[PDB]
């Protein structure tokens, strides 16, 4: 009663480009996270093994052992730069500045996090200020929701005509990499992989597809 | 389903190079996310990652034995082989080789082979010498009977007995070799058979010192 | 770098239940996930848990792992505990680059029943007495605990010189195993009336005696 169809499945030599978005010059701030789109390719992840000294990888609401043999309509790679200490937050059902106010995964999420240290690109001695999270939100994020306005936060109870000062903050903190801090305030990269099945025809598949032109 | 087989030399003189083999069978090697992996377990010690292979050829290694090691794909996808160069005693081991699921930092090693057991040593070769134990019917339950085999002055270990090309399995039990302070081993095997056999059915053991390629086929008459 | 700790040792009763813990240091055992091998001596290692949790189709249910990031180990638990359980299980995960064991720890199901030892004696072949040597064997099988005392007799007197004795070993069936080797040249072997195994276990004995033809 259904249909399952290949007319959109790819060739076979036709690797997922993830090292692109892994060995990508710049990152995005978290508060802008970047998402790419990911189609019509095999996702072979020998493309990315040992890319970096992977710090974190787990998967949620799929199973890596399977992953080989799965088929997506698409896969969505989302990527940021955080401190140390917050990256526990990028997984399902988590709080904190950065799950409440910057990158909220959803509790059905279906996908992977990988996470890595990146002290020796991304911190000057002088202090890298160029990254940036959101510290202040009147609300807690929806689901893969992004934010980028920068209005000047009310904290207290006078309006504050929007020029920041006492109870009146910008709501954008800097991270200020420095090499010598622990490595809870150093810079990890991030990229959250989503697996992506709706009812059409898929247009990725595990390299598991392979084996069939033998 | 995959089956993974060993084979290589038992002995490996000290500062030359150890070269095993695995044989896949049931599959072949190709791009399909699986990698192709060598690990040991030495004396005393637990396991020990040495390497693994992805059939695009990108070989990753561990960093305590990288510049030695050295792994690689044959043609036919149907073998993969092992090389450590400079041997020392350190390196004597049981080599194992596994189907390695890779994704990130998941490594999930499944199925393994058996392991092969690699001996570094100075010492050369030497095969067994066999010799029957003939029935004894003075100690076992009651229409049965003991007869077994003496493998003796062999080095290095292992000796692989089976009995009658393997078609005897029930029964059989071979002990744990002695370290004669020679430095050679020596074991037993023992079978258990019916005694009314004894008599119409022949016994031999198969004795098999795969390192000194020697073969000894000795039949176990009754006394 | 990334190091992953278990016990050397851990035992309990059949029936109870055991737990295996893996510690990490120098790395967060909860970031990438661990696996859990069994290892019975002389076979090839397999796989208990996958994927911090997960089990192959085979292992039983009493087998389970679970994560604490809180004390930063991992635990696999084995319930319902049998004595075919007894083996080396071992962690393993990655970190900083490299393949991580933890190195392993030795299960011993305990409150096995006592079991006496059977002895059989061979003597020498008439073939190795050809080849200018004598050998009595002495096999000792399927006694338990694995603690046994061997001595030699030629004709009633001790003999102490030529024994080779092997210590205790388990079998597949959980009991223990021994052999001894008595060396003698083949005049020793024709000159005595008698030569006599002797096996102690438990406080008990037993005695198995062969003669020359
Ligand atoms: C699977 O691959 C084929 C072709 O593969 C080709 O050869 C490989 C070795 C690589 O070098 C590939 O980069 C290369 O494309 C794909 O089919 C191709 O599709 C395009 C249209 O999208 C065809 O282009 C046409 O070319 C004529 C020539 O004048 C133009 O005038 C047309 O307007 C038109 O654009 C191309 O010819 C075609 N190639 C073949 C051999 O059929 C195919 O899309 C791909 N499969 C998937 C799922 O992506
Ligand atoms: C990122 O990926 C590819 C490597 O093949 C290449 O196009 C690009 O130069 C790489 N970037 C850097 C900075 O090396
Ligand atoms: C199956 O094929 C039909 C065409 O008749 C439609 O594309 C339908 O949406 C397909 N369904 C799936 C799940 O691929
Ligand atoms: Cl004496």
């Amino acid at each position: 009663q259904p249909t399952e169809s290949i007319v959109r499945f790819p060739n076979i030599t036709n690797l997922c480009p993830f090292h692109e978005v892994f060995n990508a010059t710049t990152f995005a701030s978290v508060y802008a996270w970047n998402r790419k789109r990911i189609s019509n390719c095999v996702a072979d992840f020998s493309v990315i093994y040992n890319f970096a000294p992977f710090f974190a990888f787990k998967c949620y609401g799929v199973s890596p052992t399977k992953l080989n043999d799965l088929c997506w309509t698409n896969i969505y790679a989302d990527s940021f730069v955080i401190r140390g200490n917050e990256v526990s937050q990028i997984a399902p059902g988590q709080t904190g500045n950065i799950a409440d106010y910057n990158y909220k995964l959803p509790d059905d999420f279906t996908g992977c996090v990988i996470a890595w240290n990146s002290n020796k690109l991304d911190s000057k001695p002088s202090g890298n200020y160029n990254y940036l999270y959101r510290l202040f939100r009147k609300s807690k994020l929806k689901p893969f929701e992004r934010d980028i306005s920068t209005e000047i936060y009310q904290a207290g109870n006078k309006p504050c005509n929007g020029v920041a000062g006492p109870n009146c903050y910008s709501p954008l903190q800097s991270y200020g990499f420095r090499p010598t801090y622990g490595v809870g305030h150093q810079p990890y990269r991030v990229v959250v992989l989503s697996f992506e099945l709706l009812h059409a025809p898929a247009t990725v598949c595990g390299p598991k597809l392979e084996v069939l032109f033998q | 389903q995959v089956q993974l087989q060993e084979s290589g030399p038992g002995l490996v003189k000290p500062s030359q190079t150890l070269s095993l083999t695995c044989t896949v069978s049931g599959d072949s090697i190709s791009s399909d996310g699986y990698y192709w992996s060598w690990l040991r377990q030495r004396p005393g010690k637990g396991l020990e990652w040495i390497g693994y292979i992805y059939n695009s050829g990108s070989t990753h290694y561990n960093p305590s034995l990288n510049s030695r090691v050295s792994i690689s794909i044959d043609t036919s996808k149907t073998q993969f082989s092992l090389k450590l160069s400079s041997v020392t005693a350190a390196d004597t081991a049981v080599y194992y080789c596994a189907r390695a699921l890779v994704l990130i930092t998941y490594v999930w090693f499944d199925p393994w082979g058996q392991g092969t057991l690699v001996t570094v040593s100075s010492a050369s070769t030497k095969g067994p010498s066999v010799f029957p134990l003939a029935p004894s019917s003075k100690s076992t339950s009651g229409g049965t009977a003991a007869l077994g085999c003496l493998v003796k002055d062999y080095f290095p270990e292992p000796v692989t007995v089976s009995w009658n090309s393997g078609a005897l399995t029930s029964g059989v039990h071979t002990f744990p070799a002695v370290l004669q302070s020679s430095g050679l081993y020596s074991l037993s095997s023992v079978v258990t058979v019916p005694s009314s056999s004894l008599g119409t059915q022949t016994y031999i053991c198969n004795v098999n010192h795969k390192p000194s390629n020697t073969k000894v086929d000795k039949k176990v008459e009754p006394k | 770098n990334f190091m992953l700790t278990q016990p050397h040792s851990v035992s309990e009763s059949p029936g109870k239940t055991v737990t295996i813990s893996c510690t990490g240091s120098s790395g967060s055992v909860a970031s990438n996930y661990v696996q859990w091998y069994q290892h019975r001596p002389g076979s090839a290692p397999t796989t208990v848990i996958y994927e911090d949790n997960q089990r192959p189709s085979g292992v039983p249910d009493r087998f389970s792992g679970s994560i604490d990031s809180s004390s930063n180990s991992a635990s696999l638990t084995i319930s319902e505990l049998k004595p075919e359980d007894e083996a080396d299980y071992y962690c393993q995960s990655y970190g900083d680059r490299n393949v991580v064991f933890g190195g392993g720890t030795k299960l011993t199901v305990l409150g096995q029943p006592k079991a006496a030892p059977s002895v059989t004696l061979f003597p020498p072949s008439s073939e190795e007495l050809q080849a200018n040597k004598a050998t009595l064997v002495c096999l000792i099988s399927d006694f338990y605990p694995g603690a046994v005392t061997v001595a030699w007799k030629a004709d009633s007197s001790p003999v102490k010189a030529g024994v080779e004795t092997t210590t205790p070993s388990k079998q597949s069936n959980n009991k223990y195993a021994a052999s001894s080797y008595l060396s003698l040249t083949p005049e020793q072997w024709k000159s005595h009336r008698s030569y006599s195994c002797q096996v102690t276990h438990e406080g008990s004995t037993v005695e198995k005696t062969v003669a020359p033809t």
